[PDB]
RNA sequence: UAACUACUGCGAAAGCAUUUGCCAAGGACGUUUUCAUUAAUCAAGAACGAAAGUUAGGGGAUCGAAGAUGAUCAGAUACCGUCGUAGUCUUAACCAUAAACUAUGCCGACUAGGGAUCGGGUGCUUGCACUCGGCACCUUACGAGAAAUCAAAGUCUUUGGGUUCU
RNA sequence: AUUCCAGCUCCAAUAGCGUAUAUUAAAGUUGUUGCAGUUAAAAAGCUCGUAGUUGAACUUUGGGCCCGGUUGGCCGGUCGGAU
């Protein structure tokens, strides 16, 4: 939300749902952001350096925070042979 | 990379430990961690799945900056030991026993924790360490079975959480893989001084 | 003094979170009062009703107050304390306690062009509570609040100029006409208009960054 | 308000269920309304057992067993402690003991 | 569901997607025209043919191997009946019932049953007359029924 | 659906459902039926 | 029995993006379902759709990505003139910002955007954001 | 028409339970059979409709309104106890109602786990699974609701699938 | 007697202010938009059925061109208009 002259109007820009897209609001305090740490080689994995997802509480409320994780790491190579799409 | 995958002196202890064991005629559909039932009842997870979901949940432990703000409950007798023995290698604080309601919410109480990760033997039975999580942006680890609700559960480590040695092995193998990430154990392939057996229930 | 005992707190009295924003952003649980205090000076507060309620006991009439407290900056934060006391004074107290953890973010917006300095609502949105429903709807400029004058005091302490309001259901029942009204401005920030719908990398929590200090 | 989704009876599939009579004050009852109790005992009582095993001539062959299937009325049930009130959460449990 | 009962079956044929087909069939189409017309001229129904090609026969559905639905081949041959195949059936099954109530006046179940039937007769014979399949003043008389169907 | 027809031609059913439903309201029987003038003392006039 | 095919694939779509499913299988299929979901498709709100030939009325299956709020059909198809689109939109949206009511015109099954632009009316069929 | 007899079946509902015949009827399932929109819901108008009740023949065991009658009681032509008329059964006619209740119109689609069970079908390694169709039931609540509660009473101020009645 | 009859003081509108009856809004308490019908009032005992209302999918779609238009352009250059 800019205005005419440019420049954000808006308090602040939500965080999103990586499962699903929906906001997460200010007081979805079932919501929850995980970091999976960016493993080198050697397998030492770095300060800093997380692959960030986020779930909404929707999402874990009804038992699909673990199949959209399978799904969202493999999809960042994080799993290899986990997840299906048939 | 391709070192970070099942070695088969790993595979020995999965299948020794019968972890690779599931639950029966009970099922839940929140489960395609499954080979096949076998000509008895019982479904025979996918110990594959089984070790990369259990790396997965390492690098989520590796991550977290200080490491007394992972905490590690059991309520199971069958856990109680493997919790206390993973908070003292990996620098958790565990909750052995009773949870104590109002632990995560009721900054008042004694026992108030805030931590940025929970690990669950069974989530059946710690459903109130599960729940209390849910208020207050906690994410979620669970030693579940097959047949375990899914519920506020992030990642899952499918495994038996009948038998007494698959529960121990499954938190031991957790802090082997959250201490070779971390400059502690530096490995290539070292299978580690500290025994399975230290980690499973006592019995007197 | 204060002394804080809770992780966030502690980052608020350093000084490293800065506005109430970053709570937000994150959905960072609230449990310590003086956080918003700190964070958010300029917050006025009133008491909207005082309502007897009453146990029978074998004594006869055992009486409790129960006020209902509303806080804002009338600049896009707001919240809804509502407590019940043996005495007044008391409950009124520990109302502007819990209204002030209830806050909460405002999207306001334009009714039509997009010209200087949002006014209105973004959206239509309702909330429901009970048998009452209050609908927000966004108005032009000079409208002014078109409320009841309860729902009106909620919404010029949240920081609307101008906007339409419908209420269904029992409305003479106070606290939970209020209560919708602030569903109603909660759910402001939770509907996915087509401007929010660029892809953020998802940015990191202050109880990562200034871990050690915590 | 409603007490039990059942309406105390068990007739869900059907329109009519023909009646029975309560064995202690013959009031007309569904059948699957009815607080059904088979009680089976012997013919002789136990403690005359001593007594009738002595007299009897022939080993004790066997004694027999009386059968007799009680049915019930609600109010006659709950009278004699057949039944008894539940707590609404207690109402629910629909085990034998 | 069904038109006159609570009835909510799904069983029917499911039709396959080739519609030109098949490759295993190797009889012509004038071939089969032949054995339909046949059975045509024997005494039988539409339906009653069909069966006998699925079964007997290798004939998967004649539409595709001959091209025209049995009735069509029937209509051109001119072995059409006089008032449609699922009509006749329905008005047979009115008479039995009508011929069962004069013996029992006390089956208060037919009587009701006999109300059904009659009325998918006058439902069908509406749909047909707009059609023009029979002529614009055709009748179901209770009395001129066991003439007509036999 | 919502218990009323929603047909694009379903106007007179609409019209006149909600002609009878008007009955059951107060003002409007006494307005049309003529209550004020037939009864009431003063004849539908506010003084006497 | 099956009245509207439409309102029928919207319900669908509309339940999916409240369970959080990132697709929906619709049956029937028909031009104007199809007609509509490209309509939500240029204006972002779902993705691919791929129908299914079955040799009948066909199956259509949807791609969704958390965009849509809402889609639903308005029945019966109210005839519109142009000067009362303005009431509908008033209605029906949530903002003047965006979001669309979607008309049948003789021009085609169009937004009321682009009814504006062409100078077109006629009959109001649904409508999305 | 006991026991068998059930959170089992069938029927549009009311209802329907000893055996065997005869007469038609029906759902569900199976179907690479047939017709091709013939349908959904329906003012008006019709069929069927527990019990009681009515008219006239039969029948009249048992129970039993009224009534008789012994107790009880301040009274007790009430409960309790003993008898007993119509009634209770049937044929031909009527009656058109019930808490005729799931106090939930019907048709269609979608939304969530689970195990039981009834009917048909398929696979088998022959008692289990799958499947369609049924009577239900358990958990949760996504949602809904004034709440009780509800897998429909959900997909309703983000308000429109069709339609009758109130 | 914080409420009646008064005095004082104060409030409101004010060359006007009150009362009665009717009517509109308030009334999503007539409901097309837009109500309700398990238990608050209300689903017909049940099914059939004519008008009425309503009723599955399918028939030139896409592609390649070309020509004038209307706004912002891009240099609105003098903060206003020009090609
Ligand atoms: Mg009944
Ligand atoms: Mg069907
Ligand atoms: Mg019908
Ligand atoms: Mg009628
Ligand atoms: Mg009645
Ligand atoms: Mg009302
Ligand atoms: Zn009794």
């Amino acid at each position: 939300m800019e205005n005419d002259k440019g420049q954000l109007v808006e308090l602040y820009v939500p965080r999103k749902c990586s499962a699903t897209n929906r906001i997460i609001k200010a007081d979805d305090h079932a919501s929850v952001q995980i970091n999976v740490a960016k493993v080198d080689e050697e397998g030492r994995a770095i300060p800093g350096e997380y692959v960030t997802y986020a779930l909404s509480g929707y999402v874990r409320s009804r038992g699909e925070s673990d199949d959209s994780l399978n799904r969202l790491a493999q999809n960042d190579g994080l799993l290899k042979n986990v997840w299906s799409y048939s | 990379p391709a070192t970070f995958d099942l070695t088969p002196e790993d595979a020995q202890l999965l299948l020794a430990a019968n972890t690779h064991l599931g639950a029966r005629n009970v099922q839940v559909h929140q489960e395609p961690y499954v080979f096949n039932a076998r000509p008895d009842g019982v479904h025979v997870i996918n110990v594959g799945k089984t070790w990369e979901k259990l790396v997965l949940a390492a690098r989520i432990i590796a991550a977290i900056p200080n490491p007394e703000d992972v905490v590690a409950i059991s309520s199971r007798t069958f856990g109680q030991r493997a919790v206390l023995k993973f908070a003292a290698h990996t620098g958790a604080t565990p909750i052995a026993g009773r949870f104590t309601p109002g632990s995560f919410t009721n900054y008042i109480t004694r026992s108030f924790k805030e931590p940025r990760l929970v690990i669950v033997t069974d989530p059946r039975s710690d459903a109130q360490a599960i729940k209390e999580a849910s208020y207050v942006n906690i994410p979620v680890i669970a030693l579940t079975d097959l047949d375990s609700p899914s519920e506020f559960v992030d990642v899952a480590i499918p495994c038996n959480n009948r038998g007494k040695h698959s529960i121990g092995l499954i938190w031991y193998l957790l802090a082997r893989e959250v201490l070779r990430l971390r400059g502690a154990l530096v490995d290539r392939t070292q299978p580690w001084s500290i025994m399975p057996d230290l980690y499973f229930y006592r019995d007197p | 003094g204060w002394v804080p005992v809770t992780k966030l707190g502690r980052l608020v009295k350093a000084g490293k979170i800065t506005t109430i924003e970053e709570i937000f952003l994150h959905s960072l649980p609230v449990k310590e009062f003086q956080i918003i205090d700190t964070l958010l000076p300029g917050l006025q507060d009133e008491v909207m009703n005082i309502k007897p309620v009453q146990k029978q006991t074998r004594a006869g009439q055992r009486t409790r107050f129960k006020a209902v407290v509303v806080v804002g900056d009338s600049n896009g934060h707001v919240g809804l304390g509502i407590k019940t006391a043996k005495e007044v004074a008391g409950a009124i107290r520990a109302g502007i306690i819990i209204a002030k953890l209830s806050v909460i973010p405002i999207r306001r917006g334009y009714w039509g062009t997009n010209l200087g300095q949002p006014h209105s609502l973004a959206t239509k949105t309702t909330g429901k509570c009970g048998s009452v429903t209050v609908r927000l709807i966004p108005a032009p400029r000079g409208s002014g609040i078109v409320a009841s004058p309860a729902v009106k005091k909620l919404l010029q302490l949240a920081g609307v100029e101008d906007v339409y309001t419908q209420s269904n259901g029992k409305t003479r029942t106070l606290e939970n006409t209020l209560k919708a009204a602030f569903v109603a401005i909660g759910n402001t920030y939770g509907f996915l208009t087509p401007n929010l719908w660029a892809e953020q990398p998802l940015p990191v929590s202050p109880l990562d960054i200034y871990s050690d200090e915590a | 308000p409603k007490k039990r989704a059942s309406n105390g009876r068990n007739k869900k599939g059907r329109g009519h269920v023909k009646p029975v009579r309560c064995v202690n004050c013959s009031k007309s009852i569904p059948k699957d309304k009815a607080i059904k109790r088979m009680a089976i005992r012997n013919i002789v009582e136990a403690a005359a057992v001593r007594d009738l095993s002595e007299a009897s001539v022939y080993p004790e062959y066997a004694l027999p067993k009386t059968y007799n299937k009680l049915h019930y009325c609600v109010s006659c049930a709950i009278h004699a402690r057949i039944v008894r009130v539940r707590s609404r959460e207690d109402r629910k449990n629909r085990a034998p003991p | 569901g069904r038109m006159h009962s609570a009835g909510k079956g799904i069983s029917s044929s499911a039709i396959p997607y080739s519609r030109n087909a098949p490759a295993w069939f190797k009889l012509s189409s004038e071939s089969v025209i032949e054995q339909i017309v046949k059975y045509a001229r024997k005494g039988l129904t539409p339906s009653q043919i069909g069966v006998l090609l699925r079964d007997a026969h290798g004939v998967t559905q004649a539409r595709v191997i001959t091209g025209n639905k049995i009735m069509r081949i029937l209509k051109s041959n001119g072995l059409a009946p006089e008032i449609p195949e699922d009509l006749y059936y329905l008005i047979k099954k009115a008479v039995s019932v009508r011929k069962h109530l004069e013996r029992n006046r006390k089956d208060k179940d037919a009587k009701f049953r006999l109300i059904l039937i009659e009325s998918r007769i006058h439902r069908l014979a509406r749909y047909y007359r707009t059609v023009a399949v029979l002529p614009p003043n055709w009748k179901y008389e209770s009395a001129t029924a066991s003439a007509l169907v036999n | 659906g919502k218990g009323k027809p929603r047909g694009l031609n379903s106007a007179r059913k609409l019209r006149v459902h909600r002609r009878n439903n008007r009955w059951a309201e107060n003002n409007y029987k006494k307005r049309l039926l003529g209550t004020a003038f037939k009864s009431s003392p003063f004849g539908g006039s506010s003084h006497a | 029995t099956r009245s509207s095919v439409l309102a029928d694939a919207l319900n669908a779509i509309n339940n999916a993006e409240k369970t959080g499913k990132r697709q929906v299988l619709i049956r029937p299929s028909s031009k104007v379902i199809i007609k509509f979901l490209q309509v939500m498709q240029k204006h972002g709100y779902i993705g691919e759709f791929e129908y299914i030939d079955d040799h009948r009325s066909g199956k259509i299956v949807v791609q969704l990505n958390g965009r849509l709020n809402k889609c639903g059909v308005i029945s019966p198809r109210f005839n519109v003139k142009i000067g009362d689109i303005e009431k509908w939109t008033a209605n029906l949206l949530p903002a003047r910002q965006f979001g669309y009511v979607i008309l049948t015109t003789s021009a085609g099954i169009m937004d009321h955007e682009e009814a504006r632009r062409k100078h077109v009316s006629g009959k109001i069929l649904g409508f999305v954001y």
